[PDB]
RNA sequence: AUGGUGAACUAUGCCUGAAUAGGGUGAAGCCAGAGGAAACUCUGGUGGAGGCUCGUAGCGGUUCUGACGUGCAAAUCGAUC
RNA sequence: UUCAAAUGAGAACUUUGAAGACUGAAGUGGGGAAAGGUUCCACGUCAACAGCAGUUGGACGUGGGUUAGUCGAUCCUAAGAGAUGGGGAAGCUCCGUUUCAAAGGCCUGAUUUUAUGCAGGCCACCAUCGAAAGGGAAUCCGGUUAAGAUUCCGGAACCUGGAUAUGGAUUCUUCACGGUAACGUAACUGAAUGUGGAGACGUCGGCGCGAGCCCUGGGAGGAGUUAUCUUUUCUUCUUAACAGCUUAUCACCCCGGAAUUGGUUUAUCCGGAGAUGGGGUCUUAUGGCUGGAAGAGGCCAGCACCUUUGCUGGCUCCGGUGCGCUUGUGACGGCCCGUGAAAAUCCACAGGAAGGAAUAGUUUUCAUGCCAGGUCGUACUGAUAACCGCAGCAGGUCUCCAAGGUGAACAGCCUCUAGUUGAUAGAAUAAUGUAGAUAAGGGAAGUCGGCAAAAUAGAUCCGUAACUUCGGGAUAAGGAUUGGCUCUAAGGGUCGGGUACGAUCAACUUAGAACUGGUACGGACAAGGGGAAUCUGACUGUCUAAUUAAAACAUAGCAUUGCGAUGGUCAGAAAGUGAUGUUGACGCAAU
């Protein structure tokens, strides 16, 4: 029934002084002083978290490879797989159908 | 079962604000806590989020409305004058 | 006596407004060249909820025509407004519901909101949960356009200014009873603090035109000239009539 | 700080320059009921790191420490 | 406090040097007339106001 | 400095 | 502890040694949470075996 | 009357944070079952609403017109609320 | 509170010991914020102070004491404050903070009189201040002092900034390969500009998961009790930051094509916009194994000595349970005319400027390696004695951790850990008091008035009116039961079947029956008096701090009034000034 402390001089149950009860070596417990939890990266269109990213705070991205914040897709770490396929066929499919409102008015002016 | 004749909703207000009130606040209570038929996906997923604004759970996409219905009847009436204008002015 | 709490409000101590949650002045498009020559595309992005607004807001992206950039426009939304919808905004631009033509270019009966009074105002008249500007007739000589406001007042102003086709989203707010102190509280804590309201008939004559007395009572008529200064100025100002309205209003 | 679990990175490791120091830990464990037996670990003391080879071959151990150089200064305990 | 300014430290430590007795020698000076320490604070009987 | 309440009787004295 | 074994055969549980109400000693929702995970693992059992198949699995879970 | 100092008490607003046992009642929505010369109701559950309620911590401060009333106290104490 | 001893000139009060008690984890404990400022600690010491005493002390005198790259400030913005330009004002100064301003600085270089101009190009924000509780780069264990510690020692890590070499990777198809895909990996060019995400977010409810705690079985050790009983009561059996491998609800991909509709949550939602099902991908919160790391720390035993003092050995293991407590978190649900910060900062993406190899090259988001991390704070109290109240004042003053039993319960009552045993004492026990209680018979006759007190009280079962806004009234009213012991019944989990059962494990919940007893039993604590009616205010809520808590104020609801911006209401000495207004009649202002 050991009872703990805050190990800092804030003594506010904040969000930045959250803590968790560990035993030590020593055989007593100690508060430990955990850091907020970190939230996922989400895509811009969709707004759903984006697999393959690491979990972090946003200064801890500097510390790790291109590979833990980045998959091998074109928008890895921006837009989801699904956001992309929507896209692509998007950007196809209306730059065919511009080129058929081209010929279209093109064959028009020239019948009359 | 049934719990109540007819307070409905409003049983959580018990017998406080009077009769008459709570009437009126079951009648757009009902209303903005059901759902909707999505006009888009075709599904009965329409839900409000804030007043005047109606959400589908799925195809989430987002429309301006009633603050406790998805369409009033003076703006259907609208979209329908404006239907008949535009399609009267150039043809 | 005392400074009267009307008198107190100009200040802006504690009466001014709370906007810190307000996404932001929902404010038209500038009118650059694009609007007076043609249309724009602009798409909305998300429909939001504004502290201190009944009507909700449009997050409508548009491209700025002269730099590669992406200027962001914040409208109101009109009811039937939704996401991924193409707003257009100019002078030919077609009659569809949230779009931005001039009032020039529309026709007799049309229904706008947000409505500029004068050319790059940026929006005023019809800018609350569920009012809408109608177009009576045009002047196409000295080009000018009659409406009829929410109020019933008939305006004649330019036909070079804009507004957008449609109903403010957000009717029928106030068919709903609050019921509860609490919710005006709310109410009122996301605009300015203007609630709770106590009379001045049950104030002290310190503090109120109608305060005092060994009953509560006004005593003198609470019909006040336009002529009476500030101070004075504690009911029915400059009231061409008063009592209950028996009757059509005589307009 | 670190596992090793292949003695030819350890070697390569022992003469890293950066290395000066390493130590030779003796432990007793139980594989099973049947068995107590000698257990070692190998530590070698990086600028930034320490590096730790776990051995339950004491025939293989014996080996590996006269495997070791003789500029590297080792502590048995 | 604890977490404190460095000027309140100092006029603390100046109060704290000052916080003495007289030397007993000063008594022995001609035409001497300090007899005690009369501007002599403690930390119960008169507060600083810093 | 002081204003002791209980002085003040109004009963009786009118 | 001897306390807690002679509570356990079923002693110093009648109705004078209830001060708080049943739904405060257990409540009732813990109750049906308990049954119904009960009757579900049992229905999802029998089907993986297929002593049971799923049309009537349907209207066991819904009953 | 002139010129200055004060919102460390308190009043009110704003920003940013923090704090608040166990119980009772049992609203919508949902499940099953029964009933129906057609129509839609009835029962049992689930669920866990409310500027609801009993009642802690907490905030207040009704009564004893109790203690004290050159006090412990220039407004406290105790029970009751 | 008591006894003894020691100290001392002297002991109700100091110290030690022995005993008896209390706080009783919503503490008289352990830490902090503000404030205080050396009160911390040692030595000496008692004239004054400690409303008696005093050998003692927050007193007196003399001294020591606060160690940081990682905790914080510092930095960012919040509400807001406030220079500049300009404009007012006789003027002290006011307005306003991007404004009617010519408001600045960043990369590559290009030269090789040479230091930095010209060469280009880029860029337009337009001071600054504002949080020791917001945001935020990174540290943990053990040990150590009279007094310091996430700061010192030892060990083990991490971040930033900058230098830089080696190895690896890559290239003759110049700037990687694999996978149907989700995506994966040790790495695997990428300037201007642009997008996007994180930072960055309510409240409540229940459900799940985890951690620590509680509870508990076996075993290894130590202490206790032992007239009698007790395989017994108590206690130790621990494992940090960080790193590696693995580990998930949600989400996603592939195959496939669903009514006889199925899957599914405590909660009812999901599916031809492709379910179930089969196979896989991901986040690594979280947990497990390993390293750290047993060498440490804990429990013990033995052999030792004026001594500094140790020295030597062992053990430090294996599990289980749950509406359990606290807490964190996840996936969901409800609420709103309430939808519950910002900025610094970081990353990714798009794009494709420019630069690049073959007898040799480019790359330092891969590994390893080198250097540095400044300034200030850091003691102690944090309150019936360190702050504020004239003071050592029963007052007031922000917050974290939170054992066992009873029991619904951080209720009340007893106890362990820790801490106090302080508050002028002694002797008697008159009246009168204060606080607390009891009382024959009566039963409000008392009194302005049932003031005060009593009575009631929990849980289970039964039963429950008028009236009603049909929601309530309602615990209406009113009745019965409750202990202990021995039994009974019911309610569960996991494993087991070619292509109806059995074994095993473990819970507190309900109900019932016998038996028993000076008919007692929510046995202490705890814990509603009710009914018929009236005046009054609808309710919840608020105020006269220190005589009035109310019928007063507010409230929702109602109604009226003004205003379409060159406006209404209000402010200002004035102003190129302001609030309403990040507004626009479903609004603002006034009643
Ligand atoms: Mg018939
Ligand atoms: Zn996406
Ligand atoms: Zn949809």
């Amino acid at each position: 029934a050991q009872r703990v402390t805050f190990r800092r001089r804030n003594p506010y149950n904040t969000r930045s002084n959250k803590i968790k009860v560990v035993k030590t070596p020593g055989g007593i417990l100690r508060a430990q002083h955990v850091k907020k939890l970190a939230t996922r990266p989400k895509c811009g269109d969709c707004g759903s978290a984006l697999q393959g990213i690491s979990t972090l705070r946003p200064r801890q991205y500097a510390t790790v490879s291109k590979t833990h914040k980045t998959v091998s897709r074109a928008y890895g770490g921006s837009r989801c797989a699904n956001c992309v396929k929507e896209r692509i066929i998007r950007a196809f499919l209306i730059e065919e159908q511009k080129i058929v409102k081209k010929v279209v008015k093109e064959q028009t002016e020239a019948a009359k | 079962a049934k719990r109540t004749k007819k307070v409905g909703i409003t049983g959580k207000y018990g017998v406080r604000y009077g009769s008459s009130l709570r009437r009126q606040v079951k009648k757009l209570e009902i209303q903005q806590h059901a759902r909707y038929d999505c006009s888009f996906c075709g599904k009965k997923t329409v839900k409000r989020g804030a007043a005047g604004i109606w959400t589908c759970s799925c195809c989430k996409k987002t429309v301006a409305g009633g603050a406790y219905t998805v369409s009033t009847a003076a703006a259907a009436t609208v979209r329908s004058t404006i239907r008949r204008l535009r399609e009267m002015v150039e043809a | 006596g005392r400074v009267i709490r009307n008198q107190r409000k100009g200040a802006g101590s504690i009466f001014t407004s709370h906007t810190r949650l307000r996404q932001g002045a929902a404010k038209l498009r500038t009118l650059d060249y694009a609007e007076r020559h043609g249309y724009i595309r602009g798409i909305v992005k998300q429909i939001v909820h504004d502290s201190g607004r009944g009507a909700p807001l449009a997050k409508v992206v548009f491209r700025d025509p002269y730099k590669y950039r992406l200027r962001e426009e914040i409208f109101i939304a009109n009811e039937g407004v939704h996401t991924g919808q193409f707003i257009y905004a100019g002078k030919k631009a077609s009659l569809n519901v949230g779009n931005v033509l001039p009032l020039g270019s529309v026709p007799e009966g049309t229904i706008v909101s947000n409505v500029e009074e004068k050319p790059g105002d940026r929006g005023a008249l019809a800018r609350a949960s569920g009012n809408y500007v109608i177009i009576i007739g045009h002047n196409p000589d000295e080009n000018k356009t009659r409406v009829r406001l929410p109020s019933g007042a008939k305006k004649v102003i330019s036909s070079d200014a804009r507004g957008v086709i449609g109903v403010i989203a957000g009717g029928g707010r106030v068919d709903k009873p609050l019921l509860k102190a609490g919710r005006a509280f709310h109410k009122y804590r996301l605009k300015r603090n203007s609630w709770p309201k106590t009379r001045g008939v049950a104030m002290n004559p310190v503090d109120h035109p109608h305060g005092g007395g060994n009953h509560q009572h006004i005593g003198k008529a609470s019909t006040i000239s336009r002529g009476a200064v500030s101070g004075q100025k504690a009911g029915l100002i400059a009231a061409r009539r008063t009592g209950l309205l028996r009757g059509s209003q005589k307009t | 700080a670190r596992e090793i679990t292949d003695i030819k990175q350890f070697l390569e490791l022992t003469r890293r320059a950066d290395v000066k120091t390493a130590t030779v830990k003796i432990n007793k464990k139980l594989n099973k009921a049947g068995k107590p037996f000698r257990q070692t670990k190998f530590k070698v003391r990086g600028s930034s790191s320490l590096y730790t080879l776990v051995i339950n071959d004491a025939g293989k151990a014996k080996k590996l420490i006269q495997s070791l150089p003789p500029t590297l200064k080792v502590n048995r305990l | 406090a604890a977490q404190k300014s460095f000027r309140i430290k100092q006029k603390m430590a100046k109060a704290k040097k000052q916080n003495r007795p007289l030397p007993q020698w000063i008594r022995l000076r001609t035409n001497n007339t300090i007899r005690y320490n009369a501007k002599r604070r403690n930390w119960r009987r008169t507060k600083m106001n810093i | 400095f002081y204003e002791d309440y209980l002085i003040f009787d109004c009963r009786a004295k009118r | 502890r001897a306390h807690a074994q002679s509570k356990r055969e079923g002693r110093h549980s009648g109705y004078g040694k209830r001060k708080g109400t049943r739904e405060a000693r257990l409540p009732s929702q813990v109750v049906w949470i308990r049954r119904l995970r009960v009757l579900r693992r049992l229905l999802a059992k029998y089907r993986d075996a297929g002593k049971i198949d799923k049309h009537l699995y349907h209207v066991l879970y819904k009953e």
